[PDB]
């Protein structure tokens, strides 16, 4: 999704986080989709405090406190901190290698997941071009586009309107 | 020439790399850093108690009364003990200090901590209480001896029987330091104590010890090749505690009124108190956050991060950035 | 664009809902749902299963003068409670995400497996909905939710509904 | 026109779990993975028994102490349950070297039995009666430990006490004996007629020179004078000597004792409830297959990890919408 | 879902097409979607050995018969470590096998759409993972298709010769 | 009609992975990330070779027991091996004292050589000969540990000895000497000439004073006497003096000791194989980049976390249907 239909990434939308962008006979403008961007804000920030937040601390005293005479126990002791940074050292790594996945595979998701809410809406009276962008038949209004961004697509109107742009010349 | 409707995200100017399972060096438009690296580079107070900063002392030498290691306490409650890596004023007559590491770890806090004189030097009509100083423990050129015990010498070619008692009337425990002075010979003991064979015997609820002198030929430290063994006990009040001897004998001369509530440990950090609060205190500086890890120091002290050996852990919130 | 999630289906987890001229009536797919609860019980029991347990011992057997050692024991204890609190309260964040997803998935896939059969045959209504360009009984119905839809048997009638409404 | 349509399952379903971007998010079935529940008993650890010292510490209960209970035979216990301030261990004050590596060595115990090694008779030339104290009173009488015998002049004389014991049983033996510190040198005189006594045990591993320390001390228990007591472990066909001149606290019983497992010591007020665990706690018994648990840390047995958590819900359904 | 099977045939890497017009029948392999598939589990292997922190440690029985309880405290540790480690490396074994058989297939269906979205109306799916060209087909208008060049205006009209007209 | 399709892989591979949710997943490719392979062989670690003793125990190859075989100058080591129960410890019965812990200093050093700091010769007035027993034979004749000298009273007078070693070497020094407990008074006098004797031993930080124990002891390796042997490392430029009237094992060598890192001693019957390795296990060493590993909890140098586990299999491949 994110590298596969879209290929690029556009700059000029600065409003949210996934939008759409429109192209016909009387604007081209970008703009998005306050819902699908906030949830993904929400669950992002969720997770980034989830992951800090489930963290328990408590009161330690760490030094070295036995003498040379005792370096078998002062041993167990560097076997036990060492050992214990191994854990945490290892855990974190793999954590965020896990969730930084997960966070751009959720990237992925939302912008399919508005590509294929679109594609239905539509169904043939615009063509499926690869790169994300629809090509409408019909011709479509800014009040039809923003049938197509916020769902309000009243589809009787272009019914049989696109039956008189969809196959006509051909 | 027909129209478009597109689907697509946010792109922004971020430099911000990170790696994921199956990724490396994936420019993304936002991200948060997870591990803490900052300090502030300064001692300060743990949850509001000053921490007992000895400067060039060792925890030996500022119980005993070292003569160059400063009197007065200051501090009468503290929740770490600061001491140098090599201190200084350790042991000025060179000895050992019994059970000192368990010791130490006690005096880490102390909740509260009062030195009040428990044996007054006019107690000794029959010894000497004035002559028991060494070049080994100097105090302004001229030679000293320790401030907080009394060095107990013969006076008129005599050493009684010492047998003295102390009963603790206060409500808190009180931390005793005594020893015993090794001599080199039999002319010493006798220079010094008079009586050939001599012994020390304390004694208290908990406690049954005996010592002798281990007269013997030992190097010279401090230009001294005798020695001092010093002991201690916690008498618990209402307790008595019962000294007798006839030689080579520490006494005595000030206690310690000691409340320990909680525990800590002695931090060794030269870096400067900057009059402050922290949850979290190392040697090098002190910790304010709520990130999970950090990479500063091991040898913390407080409420702190989980320590791992890592220069970053940054996850990706914002999306796949691309120039 | 499935949205809601039907109380009507008391048996299995995903299902259909048909509405034809016989009746309207709720229907499961047994296999996407057992397929989701083998799946879910092993997930379960792997969680549990995996954990090693040994015969531990743990008491306090030092005195007041070991107590550098109780601090060690001390410090060995709370590290293991962290690494065990923090490990357990991700782990079922994570997962609890992976399970939930796992039915969205399950659900999706069972939408397009419906789709294959009916190909042009049937409308797609934006809903998790199909409109039947033809006729379609139970037989029919019980026809799709299994399997076995045969798309030559209703080419034609598709199109007098398709192109004839105008 | 006819439809179809594809969805999933809602019930009556308030459970709610926590996914790592979502929160509060109603399921229609769930499970917790976290146990939580303790029978609030000890119980037997996989079949063993526990030893269940009531009023008595190990100390008082080996060498004897008068007032305690009398040994109620246990031959076998898989853990110490104790009391956080045993009322009776040591009622002539003293002290037991090694106490606690002594006690973990008896905290799981195989095979244990008291046996006579030295009988009474064997002390012709010194009294064996009169080592008594108000300090360890049985039925109102001046007692003592009831395993070790206090040795005293006899005719004004501490002949030197020259006595080898050879374990002549297949098990290793648990073997316990002490020195009595004076207060002055008249006590010393009075009980044992020599101003300066030693006592020497010798064994094929031990070699112990002790000395009584004779000097002022604080009372306790109404006493001044102190016991400090000694133990080894004498191995099959090996040999102990003792030689002493004064202030010997001689064994009369010792301890077959087979060891194959270890344990620890249980600080507990909770009563024994006949029943099993394999996982016992001082507040309880857990009876579970989950992972964690957040009962208690000091646990004895094959257990689940402890955490700090209250709910551990792991989410099993759907998204459940009402 | 729609691949069903597994082709033994094609052995040039781990995603491809098969063909069968009527100059010839024979698999394919791709390249760009199976290379990106072999990178992505070589690291993701590779992040789970690189990412080990390893020191020297020296392991041993140091402690004689009067030190048992400092023994005991060593031997709590190091199975307290096994206890985590063990559980930690096979969920994470498992957690990741699911994922990546996960990954697998997805990068098929990413091919099968791409099609897909390149056939346009000119052939039927078969619904087992085929498109049947109703049209007419070329083994150069094979790979058109795999090199993602397929070109709908060549057969534009012609699938309206076999859409509408094959009644 | 001519078509186009979609597939995937399928070998001939019969390797199986686990999943979350299901198990017994054939795949066509997948690696397993636990190592279970060893050599087999003992082998130095990072290019440095162990101290091997075959038949002894490190007190009695640092005491020079005459059945352990003659001092191989070893430079340096980086671990030590021992056998479980090592045959020739302590021929003479005995101990030495904080044993453990200089069996832990000893585990690892970068530079060992013995050298000798009082010979024979510096006793004119004691018989340095006649210190042998029959419990330490060499070559089915009564001898003694070498490294140190059994001091015998010459002429029937044993006179007070009074000596002391400057360290003039730039190393620290592992300086051990010993005491020796008589069985009774005749004995005593026997070999030392006076009843009560002592040991004065003192440096700058040393101060010891030890006193036969003259006592009835069991028969170990036929001898009812014993022998403490004690150790210091003597800083350079400081002075250790000895002083006695009897019962002295006087020291004869030392040790210079260069310590930098640390190890520990490992237990092992294992053969040294002329290898090398960053891993070591008493079974073998481990050629390994894996995280985790199943061979041996007890492991020396940079090794991957022991597991219980047969088997971390991560798929690689896809799934492999037949
Ligand atoms: C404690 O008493 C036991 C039994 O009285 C002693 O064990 C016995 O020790 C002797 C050696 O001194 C063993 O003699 C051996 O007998 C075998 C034949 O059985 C013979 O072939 C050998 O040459 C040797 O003479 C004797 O068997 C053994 N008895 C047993 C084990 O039942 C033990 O020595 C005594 N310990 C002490 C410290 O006094
Ligand atoms: C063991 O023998 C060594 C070597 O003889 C002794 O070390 C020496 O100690 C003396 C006095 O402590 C040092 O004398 C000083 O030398 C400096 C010049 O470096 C001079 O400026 C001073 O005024 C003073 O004369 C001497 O340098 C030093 N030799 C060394 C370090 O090589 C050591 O004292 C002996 N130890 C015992 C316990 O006998
Ligand atoms: C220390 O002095 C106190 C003084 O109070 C002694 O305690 C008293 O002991 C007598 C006799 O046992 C009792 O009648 C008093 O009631 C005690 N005092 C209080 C306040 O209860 C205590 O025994 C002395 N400690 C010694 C001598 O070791």
């Amino acid at each position: 999704a994110i590298a596969g239909f879209i290929e690029g990434g556009w700059q000029g939308m600065v409003d949210g986080w996934y939008g759409y962008h429109h192209s016909n006979e009387q604007g081209s403008g970008y703009a998005a989709d306050k819902e699908s961007t906030q949830k993904a804000i929400d669950g992002v920030t969720n997770k980034v405090n989830s992951i800090i937040d489930k963290m328990n601390t408590q009161f330690e005293a760490v030094g070295r406190e036995f003498n040379n005479l005792e370096r078998r126990i002062e041993n167990l002791n560097k076997k036990m901190e060492d050992g214990f940074l191994d854990v945490w050292t290892y855990n974190a790594e793999l954590l965020v290698l896990m969730e930084n996945e997960r966070t751009l595979d959720f990237h992925d998701s939302n912008v399919k997941n508005l590509y294929d809410k679109v594609r239905l809406q539509l169904r043939d009276n615009a063509k499926e071009l690869g790169n994300g962008c629809f090509e409408f038949y019909h011709k479509c209004d800014n009040e039809c586009m923003e049938s197509v961004r916020n769902g309000t697509y009243d589809y009787p109107q272009y019914s049989e309107e696109a039956r008189l742009k969809r196959e006509e010349i051909s | 020439p027909g129209d478009q409707i597109c689907i697509g995200y946010h792109a922004n100017n971020s430099t911000e790399q990170v790696d994921t399972i199956m990724e490396k060096n994936v420019t993304v438009t936002h991200a948060q850093d997870i591990l803490e690296k900052t300090h502030n580079g300064k001692l300060c107070d743990l949850n509001g108690v000053k921490p007992l900063i000895l400067k060039d002392c060792s925890v030996a030498g500022w119980l005993l009364g070292n003569p160059m290691c400063d009197e007065f306490i200051r501090v009468p409650e503290w929740s770490y003990i600061v001491e140098r890596a090599n201190p200084a004023n350790d042991l000025c007559y060179p000895g050992s200090l019994n059970d000192y590491e368990e010791l130490k770890h006690m005096l880490s806090r102390i909740n509260h901590f009062e030195k009040i004189q428990i044996i007054p030097k006019s107690s000794w009509p029959n010894h000497e209480t004035s002559l028991g100083v060494s070049a080994a423990c100097p105090y302004q050129g001229a030679p000293s001896f320790f401030r907080n015990v009394v060095w107990l010498i013969k006076k008129n070619d005599a050493y009684p029987t010492i047998k003295i008692s102390y009963n603790n009337t206060n409500r808190e425990d009180l931390l005793i330091l005594w020893g015993i002075h090794h001599s080199n010979n039999a002319e010493e003991q006798t220079n010094l104590y008079k009586n050939p064979i001599t012994y020390i015997s304390v004694g208290t609820s908990t406690l049954n010890q005996r010592l002798a002198p281990k007269i013997a030929t030992r190097s010279q430290v401090n230009g001294q090749r005798g020695r001092m063994d010093f002991f201690w006990t916690i008498l618990k009040p209402n307790d008595a505690i019962h000294f007798e001897s006839n030689g080579n004998f520490i006494a005595p001369e000030y206690a310690y009124k000691i409340v320990k509530k909680g525990d800590s440990t002695i931090m060794k950090s030269g870096v400067e108190y900057g009059h402050c609060n922290t949850k979290c205190q190392t040697p090098v500086g002190a910790i304010n956050s709520s990130m999970p890890f950090h990479n500063i120091h091991p040898l913390t002290i407080g409420e702190c991060p989980k320590y791992v050996k890592s220069n970053k852990l940054v996850l990706a919130t914002g999306l796949r950035n691309s120039p």
